[PDB]
């Protein structure tokens, strides 16, 4: 069993004229019914609710999880969540995706590094006293406690309110691998033995999505590799854990990452998709963004290749 | 807040330091408190010794090298410093200091001298005061300069103007 | 080992004018630093910590800046009894002491009086740097009239048995 999702917002082609049918009838991907953004076989909530962030430069409900209010947070959350899958019955695949901060303290670096310092700073200003290795301690246990509230209440509620769908969030579990630092195709050490620690998150999901987005700054082997290194650490996470089978479906892109006027090319798309099949993933997520659909002219480009490129690779490999 | 050092004195070299330091109006059982110890031979700088925190966590100076214990009772509600292998160069005023939140508060300060000298009354002849021990004498004139004492052979020597 | 070195040594200054005295540090330690205030002693007084944030009941003329590995202190319209020793400490992980500041009160240059210890008072000179020669155990005052004094004594038994002195006043002894 291998099924491919379709999540790129076509929806904005509809305005001309362009509905995307061929996605499921000639290739055989998972398409929301009329090629709805939202529907029956995929939905993403992007950002729902109030979680605890810094945005680029202010403090939305507490600015780090550790000083926010739930309640506020499950609110909102409750009422997009109903506004958005409107349907009780949702069955299909649902993605949250809040890309504030991680749950792991350590893991909050370069443009995540406020949510770092705003955590030391209060422990700091209460106790200025404190040396660094105390204050470090704190501002960790602090954080990661009501980042695994704020995390693991969410999904809890989501499933509550719509039990027959499967959860997760997007781009867990990471991985950083071909890093600076990570300079292999294998996740970095300590991450992996984070993610075990991180039980509590990929119990209670239905489904991992890591985020296998391929770089044109990188070799032929490194885009294959990037992609291995992500979808075995999420394997490995899927088949330790108890409470249910775990799907695999990691978030893949038609562009490059770095190079976005440019399209994966077919050497990329066999070679990545049969890396992702060969190590039993349970399938893939399409994405696309909004602004490279956003003229007539785009539409029709992003047409073409699908036709030509896109559409073949996946029917050839895969369904 | 309230605190009192407490120690021998006096001791001889290669004896071992314990130092008490004895608190009011405050526990030492009290989450996110801290106390140090801190001393300062004369007319030289403050010198770091050692620190603990509420739950038994400890840290100290690596110059001490590491004849230091710092450890505390918290039924007693006092805190405790041993040195052992003392030499002339431990000579000081030693003071505990306690933080809690944004304030700091310390103690008078308890003087300890580190000698072999036998104790010793001064000749008077600013007036010139000759070899007496310990520290600290008096000199006034008539009811309530006098030039800090410096050691000679091991016993102090001094003198003041009028 | 983090070292904390404070500069300067000493510094003079009158009343009304504003200081700035230096704290570096070997490694980086963020913001963790205290600044002290030590007088004549008297135990010590916190002045500032967090790096910049002032004590309980100080006054606004005092205030800490940086961060980091360099750290200052400065003293706006200096009061009488601001005068006396400032020390800088770090607690980053261990929690070391600079050596310390003498912040000095400026006074008029004036030269030493001698009375022979053989004892030897070179009383009540300005500025504290001298030297004394024979012809020993060398003491001195703090700061007092604003002057310093030194004490010099030069042991012989009754068996076995001048003092000279170089200052910025005369090119010469005496």
């Amino acid at each position: 069993e291998f099924n491919v999702y379709w999540n790129v917002p076509t929806f904005m082609c509809h305005k001309y004229g362009l509905r995307f049918e061929e996605v499921s009838e000639k290739y055989g991907i998972l398409q929301n019914w009329m090629d709805k953004f939202r529907g029956e076989e995929i939905a993403i909530l992007y950002d729902p609710g109030m979680f605890p962030a810094l945005l680029k430069v202010v403090a939305r409900n507490g600015g780090v999880p550790q000083l926010g209010n739930l309640t506020k947070h499950l609110q909102v959350f409750r009422d997009h969540l109903i506004n958005q899958i409107p349907d009780k019955s949702f069955p299909g695949v649902g993605v949250i995706d809040f890309e504030s901060w991680r749950p792991i303290f350590r893991q909050n670096w370069a443009s995540l590094q406020p949510y770092k310092k705003l955590s030391v700073e209060v422990v700091r200003r209460e106790h200025p006293f404190w040396d660094d290795q105390r204050v470090e301690q704190e501002a960790k246990r602090r954080f990661e406690k009501y980042g695994q509230l704020f995390m693991e209440e969410t999904l809890k509620a989501a499933k509550r309110m719509r039990p027959a769908a499967n959860w997760g969030y997007y781009a867990y579990p990471y991985c950083y691998n071909l890093t600076p630092n990570q300079p292999s195709a294998q996740c970095e050490a300590t991450t992996m033995q984070e993610n075990d620690k991180m039980s509590w998150l990929f119990e209670s999901e239905d489904v991992l999505l890591p985020s296998v987005y391929l770089r044109w700054n990188l070799t032929s082997g490194e885009r294959v590799g990037l992609v291995g290194g992500r979808v075995k650490e999420a394997l490995r996470i899927a088949r330790q854990m108890t409470t249910s089978r775990k799907k695999v479906l990691p978030y893949y892109w038609y562009k490059y990452q770095d190079r976005r006027d440019t399209d994966l090319s077919r050497a990329d798309l066999e070679a990545t998709l049969r890396k992702i099949t060969d190590l039993g993933a349970d399938g893939f997520i399409i994405w696309g963004s909004s602004d490279d659909i956003n003229t007539k002219a785009k539409c029709l480009q992003f047409r073409e290749y699908l036709n030509n490129e896109l559409g073949p690779a996946v029917k050839r490999i895969a369904l | 807040v309230t605190l009192k050092e407490s120690g021998p004195g006096i001791l001889q070299p290669s004896q071992t330091l314990s130092l008490t330091c004895s608190f009011s109006g405050f526990s030492l059982s009290t989450s996110g408190m801290g106390v140090s110890w801190i001393r300062q031979p004369s007319g030289k700088g403050l010198e770091w010794l050692a620190h603990i925190y509420w739950d038994d966590d400890k840290r100290y100076n690596p110059s001490l090298k590491s004849r230091l214990t710092i450890s505390k009772d918290t039924s007693r509600n006092q805190v405790f410093l041993k040195i052992t292998s003392v030499d002339t160069a431990d000579t000081a005023t030693y003071y505990c200091t306690l933080y809690y939140g944004s304030v700091d508060y310390w103690g008078q300060g308890t003087s300890v001298t580190v000698s072999s000298a036998k104790t010793t009354p001064p000749s008077v002849y600013g007036c010139l005061v000759k070899g007496y021990f310990p520290e600290p004498v008096t000199v006034t004139w008539n009811s309530g300069h006098t030039f800090p004492a410096v050691l000679q052979s091991d016993l102090y020597t001094l003198s003041s103007s009028v | 080992d983090i070292q904390m070195t404070q500069s300067p040594a000493s510094l003079s200054a009158s009343v009304g004018e504003t200081v700035t005295i230096t704290c570096r540090a070997s490694e980086n330690i963020y913001s963790y630093l205290t600044w002290y205030q030590q007088k004549q002693g008297k135990s010590p007084q916190l002045l500032v910590y967090n790096a910049k944030t002032l004590a309980e009941g100080v006054p606004s003329r005092f205030s800490g800046s940086g961060s980091g590995t360099q750290f200052s202190l400065k003293i706006s319209s200096l009061q009488p009894e601001d005068f006396g020793n400032y020390y800088c400490q770090h607690h980053y992980g261990t929690r070391t002491f600079g050596g310390g500041t003498r912040l000095e009160i400026k006074r008029a240059d004036a030269a030493p009086t001698v009375s022979i210890f053989v004892v030897c008072f070179l009383n009540n000179f300005y500025p504290k740097d001298i030297n004394v020669k024979w012809k020993v155990l060398n003491s001195w005052t703090d700061q007092d009239d604003s002057t310093y004094s030194m004490s010099s004594t030069l042991t012989l038994t009754k068996d076995e048995y001048t003092c000279e002195a170089t200052h910025k006043t005369s090119t010469s002894p005496i």
